[PDB]
């Protein structure tokens, strides 16, 4: 009984590739497209909510997740791997940061922490790598708005804009054409919706698209009043209704 | 063939080859015979030397004043199992002031041997044992195989060519079962039985080992000039 | 591969049988038991003329009444010796007496099958344990990595052993003197040795009740070597 | 923890992982030790495929274990650090409990034991290293030189070499070392050591290290010029 | 049992090589080249980024050059994620030393420990080694300016100038050819860039595909300053040596 | 080809042991179905007792996890019971620790996470089962949440599972396309059970006696299974329609 | 507070002749001012011609004797039925007693 | 393939072949049965007499758990003992915490979960026994049968081992012919017959019969062995019906 | 134990340490050297709980000697004093704490300065021109406050020390059997053998 697999399941092949990381990336390749774009006063992350059946309620399946009040995540690859990573990412933001400094981690550091968890699954005994790539968008007082990509290897890179999964190659080309360093948040949302329509085959509407922003503080979403310095979460999930509003003016 | 890498693997017909290979080491071991009446139980063991310059490997181990065994196969494994038995006999005495039932001794060995057949990394015991004892329900003889199977008998033998002794005892049954209150006659029948398994060698004085336990007899071993009487 | 503790289909432990192959590659060691003492002798077998031969230590004291010769992977024996010494000294601490040779040997042999997936493999060395106690007198034991030990009147182990043992079969009788046994070990070593026997490439020792266990100086052995050459040219 | 028996017997009675560790020693740069009447000298080959090396800070091939004992080696460098660290810790532990520094034989026996331990422990491979350990026992003027190897066996040597082409230089020392007369001076001893390395090295440029150990913790490294003089001198007498 | 699926990461080949170390080195040889050059008055670290995209955020980035303490930095070639594990270890090690002795850690001691950790992964525990080679650039008051490299075997060596990652053979020959001992920092800066320019697998060398750092005492008197170059500064130093 | 024996990636990024666990899901050759009323959640599953020597009352693939949560399993019984016992323990601990009853969707997520772990950790095999959790949640209302060996889970308007799952699914899809709503617009749970069995029959094209079925109902503050006699009463109502 | 010790009274006496030895003790067993038993023997034959008494706190005395008899048993098992000499018995008992140095057997032992 | 070499591995069909291979070891063993009756359960087993040297009546195969449960099994005997030792631990701890003796359905699952646990990892082997067991609790009588996969159900009657089909057919007759219920003393007799009828498939060797029972009226709800005159009575009834 | 003093002068550090070892009503020894050489230019004197003092001293000594070998370098007095402080600070929250007070006198060869560190059993470290542990300080601190100058020669330091030992021999209740004196300067450590 117990884990007698104390040895690595990811190892260097003679050519120097790490097979299981490569294959995990291949699983990310098959995953449904998701993307992120960084505006001057915000970040937008978006993805398709491709359903398992029309009997399934796809509202109950959240592909875009709040990690901290100013950080959100989206992914491409294996959903259940993503789900446990979000759980761990939320906890680690508390255990190794908030419980120490009394404030939430800045984007780059929480990303660093997630990357560490993913790296360890690439070397520790008796596990496979995580089969996802994450896009993490956030804001913090001293670094402003940022957007990171985290891969199965544990590598992460900051992006102005990018996509991952199925139709990433086309989407990245599309984003290069439309991105500039003067985009206002609403412009980026509109570019995101345009990019995503290329990769979406079937229905394209507020119920088939999941989309969130890191933007202004939302005092209406705080839950209480009377502490001036607490102004509310910068993360906001756009409603099914809010997405459709922007689809008429597409 | 493909399924004999370790004890944790069943063959497609439901066999455990590592256990069967353990059973095979017993078969290569030197013959030892067990038999009992209603008053005594006797072990006779044919010992095996390495050459003309060496001692004859002892085959009989005392476990308590009222119990002991003989061995065929890997001697170190018999040492481990006999040691475990000594501890269980001892525990029973110290805690309960009660001599260990030969039947419970058998159950305890079965369960100890079984554990080595169901887990990764271990190996089965490579030894067979014949346990004799006199307890609160009389004289007893047990046969232990490292598969975990333990059987109560009037008489038996294990080891190389034990089959000869086993048929003789099967024929002699109704005679020896009733050698009650005569030590030397039960030993004689054991010596006669072990002879059915000899080839190109006869019982010498540093070749033969006998143990007796019974009603008014502590488990005791005879060796050397003390067995000359019986050759 | 396959488990380190696996049985072969003939009912033998693979790893144990393979260690026996390594012991066959070992330098020769011979012991002879007599009523005046037990003699232990070994082929030192230096791999080059530059290596200083007195540093080769294949005969070893365990207690004053117990000594030991080895053959095979000799580095594996260090911890066996260490256990043996601790067992003997500990026994004396608990019981205010000398520890029996057989009990010592049993204690060492308990180590041997403690391997698998405890240590990673069996020992690749065999030992001739020789000593004296008041109960059973002068004794010689051969302790294998199988955990089995045999008492012997005489015994050879190592590469020259099968030849040496047939030689020992003829020569050993129950009334050998100590001097006879010393010469006999020397004679049989010279036969099976590759290089030519002398006081530098072989070593002698004995254990007597009176003086305990002693390794012989190169001077003392050199004289027994001369003495042996003289006895054998003389018939 | 990780358990696997990596060092195991093969059907011919060989432990391949121990033997493959010797292969790594074989690939390592040459090392040699020669003991005089009154000194021991440790010489080591330095491969010259590496130029732009900074030799102030690059790990030296001979290491002090205590002030009176030094260790050199051939094989995996990273492996050797582990043995050197342990030996140094043991050296201080010995002084602390025995109130006397280690004998060279004792320190050798310790390092050998560590190596051996790694040949029958689960989850570890043997050390790809053989060592030469040399110095003088406390309050003793007789020199000591020992050799350990991955199997754990150790022994004393009048002179000895390990590493690549060590068979060629053992050949040389076997013909050039008289047991009846050890190199009577430091000068003589260092010469025989450099000579033997020149059978195998190259130009003895930044290619030969020498360390000279004398009694009472008297240890010093020779610099390029000091060695160069031996190189230059040996070659002139040679043209004969 | 599980034995069946064990690669045995920590065993010797019959030639006496560590398979996994060898293959990790093969992996590292496809990594962006990193160069360290040591001068009399400072040290240069320069490294090439793995083939950057145009939408990558270049200024708030860190892939190759990392700060261990105020006196020591490293250039990375291999798996970044692996490297960050080892970097934080090294950072903690530096702080333990400072706490214990109230002195900044000597460069070698930090390098040795980090190398010892790598070594452990090759001898025990059955795990894959870290696919990383470091160039360490640092200063202490015993040896002054020092360069070191360590690789997955846990072997480390000291250098006047050295390259790791891709095309080290070509890179080393070019450094060996133009390096001189009396050389100043600003000449080393030029040598570093001119070498990468010749050994890159890219069409040309540009600011956006580079990380760059210097360690000088060119702050104010007997005290050391680390400079991790901003993207504009790299563009300037690239023009200043007329490579663009 | 040892990448097919344990849960590590194949060269095309697939996990074969997870896929083979899905095939074990159909090993029992049973179909199940769940639907939501206004006040309730009904789950029905086929009941097949092949041997005459079995005690029919002990043959069940529906479990009462908590007072409020019910679970139906598609897959072999040993794995099903393993999953049942764990969920019971998880739901009881949750109540102890957090002072309120474990919600259906949360229990589903927890069991989904446990399943994911077996897809990533090598020494653990996936359970060859699909778990359909049902309740009337105090916050969400009538609820169906389903877990599989991949660690995937989602909420449903209605669902089906088993060899003939696709027939049942499209049958239910077609009804809701028509009905225009998320649920069975029915007052009593008795009629929702009747709907459930009716559409099971149309979809499968077979008739049921009272011992061919197994029915579980979740209402506000309790989950209960129906007896053969309760089912017989329900079948009779369907006949007379 | 629970006191793990008690005093069961009694007294014992050992004398050595030239070719014999005696070990004697009364058979009374007491706590405080009460008699528990007028005949509760506390001098024992331990085999191998050794007799033993552990007088003081009876429960510790019984534990010790029990352990020593058991030592004699295993000495035979481990050392080919060798007889346990009186000097060897003595040393073995020292280790039994000192093994509980920091929670002693409250007994005067004689053999 | 190679799917059948490691326990807990799914084949591409969705099977764990090592458990199926364990079943073969069960099918290879002697026959054993259980009959559920009015207020109790009866267990019986065939004991091949290999030789005249086996002391009769003295190699007991049926085992009691707690005071109210009997277990019998076919296949690898030591595996069965191991399983009962665990059963005993489980019943002891249930009684310790809850005071009441362990209910039979509750007890069935303790064994069920434990056996199922031995199909979760490659580091253990599946149990090489099918186990028939049961007893009487506060809700009446229960008979259970449990396979190497950990699968178990409640039974009217049950059988396993070499003679399972023979016994099953004989058991199915009884279930049809006595819908109102079989009595304790009745079932003891029937069990004897079925073991004799099912001994045809093991008929090289002759055997020893062994029976036990728990009945609320006949044994007070406790597991007792059938010996003496009552055993001989059932032996005889069986001797009748084979001839 | 009891009396240990230190004075840093212009070019050296001088440590005076009492010679008595007393247990009960018996002076067991009158020639005890309460000091260990940690490195060629660093000396540590010690006083406190019996057994603990030496065990600690020798343990520190072994650690510094190990460092010396590993790095082939002598640690600065500051660094050694910090290592020693950390060990004592660990000890105070141990199951059984070392009860040892030390003075560390060293010559820093990089700075060419003598340095004196006073550290108590709690791990309280201070660099000082002169130091004392125990009741010693109650007499010597005031005397030194008055007669001490920073530019004193080694010879002046020794005369200032005589004055301290004389005051302690006058007013201390116990007989501490005189002191062993050692000087730590650029050439290492040496012992004055007549004081």
């Amino acid at each position: 009984m117990t884990d007698r697999y104390s040895f690595s399941l990811t190892t260097f092949s003679p050519s120097g590739k790490l097979g299981q990381i490569d294959y995990a990336l291949t699983a990310v390749k098959q995953g449904v497209t998701s993307l992120g774009i960084k505006a001057t006063n915000g970040v937008v992350i978006a993805t398709e909510k491709k359903s398992s059946s029309p009997l399934a309620m796809s509202e109950t399946l959240s592909k875009v997740s709040l990690l901290t009040p100013d950080i959100g995540a989206v992914y491409s690859g294996m959903g259940p791997d993503y789900r446990v990573l979000v759980d761990k990412s939320r906890k680690v933001a508390h255990t190794s940061y908030k419980r120490i400094y009394g404030e939430y981690p800045p984007t780059k550091l929480l990303v660093s922490e997630v990357a560490k968890i993913m790296q360890e699954a690439t070397q520790s005994g008796g596990v496979r790598p995580f089969g996802v790539s994450l896009l993490i968008a956030g804001h913090d007082e001293f670094n402003g708005f940022s957007l990171y990509q985290v891969d199965p290897s544990g590598s992460y890179f900051p992006w102005k804009a990018t996509a991952i999964g199925k139709g990433s190659v086309a989407a990245k080309t599309f984003l290069e054409k439309r991105w500039n360093d003067e985009l206002e948040l609403e412009d980026a949302i509109h570019i995101a919706l345009l990019t995503l329509k290329e990769s979406v085959e079937g229905e394209f509407n507020g119920d088939t698209i999941e989309l969130a922003i890191i933007g202004d503080e939302n005092p209406d979403l705080l839950g209480y009043t009377g502490i001036p310095t607490d102004k509310g979460p910068r993360f906001r999930k756009l409603t099914s209704q809010e997405i459709n509003d922007r689809l008429e003016a597409l | 063939n493909n399924y004999d890498g370790d004890t944790v693997t069943f063959s497609p017909t439901g066999r455990l080859f590592q256990v069967e290979y353990a059973l095979e080491a017993i078969k290569q071991g030197s013959v030892t015979v067990g038999l009992r009446s209603n008053t005594h139980a006797v072990l006779v063991a044919l010992k095996r030397n390495a050459d003309e310059l060496s001692s004859y490997q002892k085959k009989i181990i005392k476990c308590d004043e009222h119990m002991g065994l003989s061995l065929a196969g890997l001697a170190p494994d018999a040492r481990v199992l006999s040691n475990y038995l000594r501890q269980q006999c001892n525990y029973s005495s110290l805690v309960f002031n009660r001599k260990l039932a030969v039947e419970r001794a058998g159950h305890l060995l079965c369960d100890k041997a079984q554990k080595n057949t169901q887990s990764y990394g271990g190996r089965p015991y490579g030894v067979g044992l014949l346990i004799i004892g006199y307890d609160k329900s009389g004289a007893h003889l047990l046969e232990f195989q490292p598969s975990g199977n333990v059987t109560e008998l009037y008489g038996t033998a294990i080891g190389a060519r034990s089959q000869g002794a086993k048929t003789y005892l099967e024929r002699t049954l109704d005679t020896f079962i009733k050698i009650d209150g005569n030590p030397d006659e039960l030993i004689k029948a054991g010596v006669e039985a072990i002879s059915q398994s000899l080839r190109d060698e006869s019982l010498t004085v540093d070749n033969l080992s006998i143990a007796i336990v019974g009603k008014d007899t502590p488990f005791t071993i005879y060796d050397g000039e003390a067995v000359a009487k019986y050759i | 591969d396959r488990g380190v503790s696996t049985f072969s289909p003939e009912g033998r432990l693979f790893q144990v049988e393979y260690s026996l192959e390594a012991i066959k590659l070992g330098s020769t060691a011979i012991g002879i038991a007599t009523k005046e003492g037990v003699v232990l002798g070994v082929e030192k077998r230096a791999t080059s003329p530059l290596l200083e031969s007195d540093s080769i230590e294949k005969i070893v004291e365990i207690d004053r009444h117990i000594g030991c010769a080895m053959s095979g992977l000799t580095a594996d024996a260090r911890s066996m010796i260490e256990h043996a010494r601790t067992a003997a000294v500990t026994h004396n601490l608990y019981y205010d007496e000398d520890i029996n040779v057989e009990s010592l040997t049993q204690s060492v042999c308990d180590l041997a099958l403690r391997f698998g997936e405890l240590m990673s493999r069996p020992f690749g060395v065999a030992l001739l344990i020789a000593g004296h106690d008041a109960d059973d007198g002068y004794q010689l034991f051969h302790a294998e990595p199988s955990g089995t030990f045999y008492r012997y009147n005489a015994k050879a182990i190592g590469s020259g052993s099968e030849g040496a043992q047939a030689e020992l079969l003829n020569e050993w009788h129950s009334s050998l003197t100590l001097k006879e046994a010393e010469l006999l070990v020397l004679k049989i070593l010279k036969q099976v040795m590759e290089e030519k026997l002398d006081e530098n490439n072989a070593q002698l020792s004995c254990i007597t009740k009176q003086d305990g266990f002693k390794i012989y100086d190169n001077e003392k052995t050199a004289e027994l070597i001369k003495e042996l050459k003289e006895k054998e040219a003389a018939e | 923890g990780y358990d696997r028996a990596l060092s195991i017997f093969s059907p011919d009675g060989h432990i391949f992982q121990v033997e493959y560790a010797l292969e790594a020693v074989k690939r390592g740069t040459c090392a040699v030790g020669v003991k005089g009447k009154n000194c021991v000298v440790l010489g080591c080959e330095r491969r010259s495929t590496l130029k732009l090396q900074d030799t102030r800070i690059t790990p030296s091939k001979v290491s002090k274990i205590d002030s009176h004992v030094v260790l050199s080696f051939s094989g995996l460098n990273a492996d050797s650090r582990i043995l050197i660290e342990k030996a140094r810790v043991e050296a201080q532990s010995h002084r602390l409990t025995l109130e006397d520094p280690v004998t060279v034989e004792y320190l050798t026996r310790y390092v050998a034991g560590v190596q051996q331990r790694y040949t029958q422990s689960g989850g570890v491979r043997p050390f790809g290293v053989s060592t030469l350990i040399a110095g003088f026992d406390p309050r003793d003027d007789e020199p000591k030189l020992y050799q350990t190897e991955p199997s754990g066996i150790y022994s004393s040597w009048s002179a000895q070499t390990i590493g690549r082409n060590s068979k060629t230089v053992r050949e040389f020392l076997e013909k050039n070392y008289d047991r009846k007369e050890p190199p009577a001076t430091v000068e003589e001893c260092v010469k025989l050591t450099v000579r033997s390395l020149l059978e195998v090295v190259q130009t003895g440029a930044k290619n030969i290290e020498i360390t000279v150990v004398k009694p009472d913790s008297d240890i010093v490294a020779l610099s390029s010029e000091e060695i160069n003089q031996y190189v230059t001198q040996i070659e002139q007498e040679k043209q004969e | 049992g599980s034995r069946r699926y064990d690669s045995r990461t920590t065993i010797f080949s019959p030639e006496g090589r560590l398979y996994q170390v060898e293959y990790a080195l093969e992996s590292i040889s496809h990594a962006g080249t990193a160069i360290g050059i040591m001068a009399s008055d400072g040290i240069v670290l320069a490294a090439e980024r793995k083939v950057t995209s145009t939408l990558l955020e270049q200024d708030t980035s860190t892939e190759k050059l990392y700060k261990l303490n105020d006196k020591i930095a490293v250039a990375v070639a291999g798996l970044t994620a692996d490297a960050e594990i080892l970097i934080n270890t090294a950072r903690i090690h530096a702080q333990n030393y400072l706490k214990t002795y109230n002195e900044d850690i000597p460069v070698e001691i930090l390098v040795r420990r980090l190398s010892d950790i790598k070594q452990g992964y090759t001898q025990h525990g059955g795990l894959r080694p870290f696919g990383v080679s470091f160039i360490y650039a640092g200063y202490d008051d015993r040896y002054g300016y020092q360069l070191y490299t360590s690789n997955p075997s846990g072997n480390y060596t000291g250098w006047k100038a050295i390259s790791v990652g891709a095309n080290t053979s070509a890179a080393q020959t070019l450094l060996q050819m133009d390096y001189k001992d009396d050389m100043k920092v600003d000449d080393a800066i030029e040598l570093a860039l001119k070498t990468l320019s010749k050994t890159t697998d890219s069409s040309a060398l540009t600011y956006d595909r580079l990380e760059f750092a210097t360690i000088r005492k060119g702050a104010n008197d007997g005290e050391v300053y680390q400079k991790i170059f901003k993207p504009q500064e790299i563009k300037d130093i690239l023009v200043k040596t007329g490579i663009t | 080809g040892y990448d097919r024996h344990i849960t590590i990636f194949s060269p095309e990024g697939r996990l074969y042991q997870v896929e083979y666990a899905f095939k074990a899901t159909n090993q029992t050759n049973i179909n199940s179905l769940a639907v939501r009323g206004k006040d309730c959640t009904v789950v029905i599953s086929q009941k097949k007792v092949p041997d005459k020597l079995l005690d029919p009352t002990t043959v069940s693939y529906i479990f009462c996890i908590s007072r409020t949560i019910g679970m139906v399993v598609n897959g072999p019984i040993p794995d099903a019971r393993n999953a049942a016992l764990r969920a019971k323990a998880e739901a009881a601990e949750f109540r102890y620790k957090y002072g309120y009853d474990m919600p259906c969707d949360v229990l589903a997520k927890r069991m989904a996470n446990l399943s994911q772990i077996y897809t990533q950790r090598a020494y653990m095999r996936p359970l060859g089962v699909i778990l359909t959790f049902v309740s009337v949640d105090e916050e969400l209302g009538p609820s169906i949440y389903k877990t599989d060996p991949a660690g995937y889970y989602v909420g449903y308007k209605a669902t089906a599972t088993g060899p003939k799952q696709q027939e049942i699914t499209t049958n239910l899809e077609n009804h809701f396309k028509k009905s225009k709503i998320d649920h069975i617009n029915e007052e009593s749970w008795e009629k929702v059970v009747e709907f459930a069995i009716t559409h099971m029959i149309d979809a499968l094209g077979t008739e049921f006696s009272k011992n061919d079925l197994e029915v579980g109902v979740a209402t506000k503050d309790k989950f209960f299974t129906l007896s053969a006699e309760n089912i017989e009463e329900r079948l009779v109502a369907i006949a007379e329609q | 507070q629970f006191n793990p010790y008690g005093d069961n009274g009694g007294t014992i006496l050992g004398i050595a002749g030239e070719d014999f030895a005696v070990l004697a003790g009364d058979t009374r067993n007491i706590t405080d001012y009460s008699i528990n038993s007028r005949y509760e023997p506390k001098v024992f034959d331990c085999g191998d011609n050794i007799v033993m008494s552990a007088n003081g706190f009876a429960a510790d005395g019984d534990a010790l004797v029990k352990r020593f008899k058991n030592s004699v048993k295993w000495y035979h098992f481990d050392h080919n039925d060798k007889k346990l000499s009186i000097n060897s018995a003595a040393r073995n008992i020292q280790h039994l007693l000192y093994g509980k140095r920091f929670f002693p057997y409250y007994v005067h032992t004689i053999i | 393939t190679g799917y059948d070499l490691s326990n807990s591995v799914f084949s591409p069909d969705g099977r764990n072949f090592q458990v199926e291979y364990a079943v073969k070891a069960v099918e290879n063993g002697t026959t054993s049965i259980g009959i559920k009756c009015n207020d109790g359960v009866v267990f019986a087993v065939e004991k091949l007499i290999t030789s005249k040297l086996l002391v009769p009546q003295k190699n007991v195969k049926i085992q009691v758990v707690d005071r109210h449960i009997g277990c019998v099994y076919s296949g690898l005997i030591p595996d069965g003992r191991h399983l009962v030792n665990r059963g005993r631990e489980e019943a002891a701890s249930f009684k310790k915490l809850y005071k009441t003796p362990i209910p039979i359905p509750a007890f069935a699952d303790r064994l069920g979960q434990y056996v199922q646990a031995h199909t979760l990892y490659n580091s253990v082997r599946p149990f090489g026994v099918s186990t028939i067991f049961g007893g009487v609790d506060k809700n009446g009588a229960h008979l259970y049968m449990l396979e190497p996969s950990g699968s178990y159900w409640g039974y009217k009657g049950a059988a396993t081992g070499k003679g399972r089909q023979s016994a099953k057919a004989e058991l199915e007759k009884l279930v049809d012919h006595h819908p109102e219920g079989l009595s304790a003393r009745e079932a003891v007799k029937q069990a004897a017959k079925i073991i004799y009828l099912a001994h045809e498939d093991n008929k090289e060797k002759d055997f020893e019969l062994e029976i036990s029972w728990c009945s609320l009226s006949e044994t007070n709800g406790l597991h007792k062995f059938v010996k003496g005159d009552l055993l001989q009575e059932a032996i005889d009834f069986a001797q009748k019906e084979i001839n | 134990m009891d009396i240990i003093l230190g004075i840093r002068v212009q070019d050296s550090v001088i440590l005076a340490s009492s010679k008595a070892v007393t247990r009960g009503i018996s002076v067991l020894k009158d020639s005890d050297d309460k000091t260990r050489q940690l490195s060629p230019h660093t000396l540590m004197s010690f006083a406190g709980e019996a057994g603990d003092t030496v065990q600690f001293a020798e343990y520190i000594q072994a650690n510094i000697q190990l460092y010396s070998i590993r790095e082939d370098y002598e640690l600065s007095p500051q660094a050694v004093s910090s290592f020693v402080r950390q060990e004592l600070a660990k000890s105070i929250r141990s199951r059984r704490p070392y009860q040892v007070n030390v003075l560390i006198g060293g010559y820093d060869k990089k700075k060419n300065k003598p340095e004196l560190y006073q550290i108590d059993y709690l791990g309280t470290k201070v660099e000082l021109p002169y130091g004392a542990h125990g009741y010693s300080g109650f007499y010597t601190f005031s005397l030194l406050d008055h007669h001490y100058r920073p530019d004193m020669t080694t010879e002046e330091g020794l005369d200032l020390l005589k004055l301290c030992v004389q005051e302690l021999e006058k007013r201390m209740p116990m007989d501490f059997k005189g002191v062993i004196v050692k000087i730590v300067d650029k050439d290492g450590i040496r012992q004055v053998d007549d004081f």
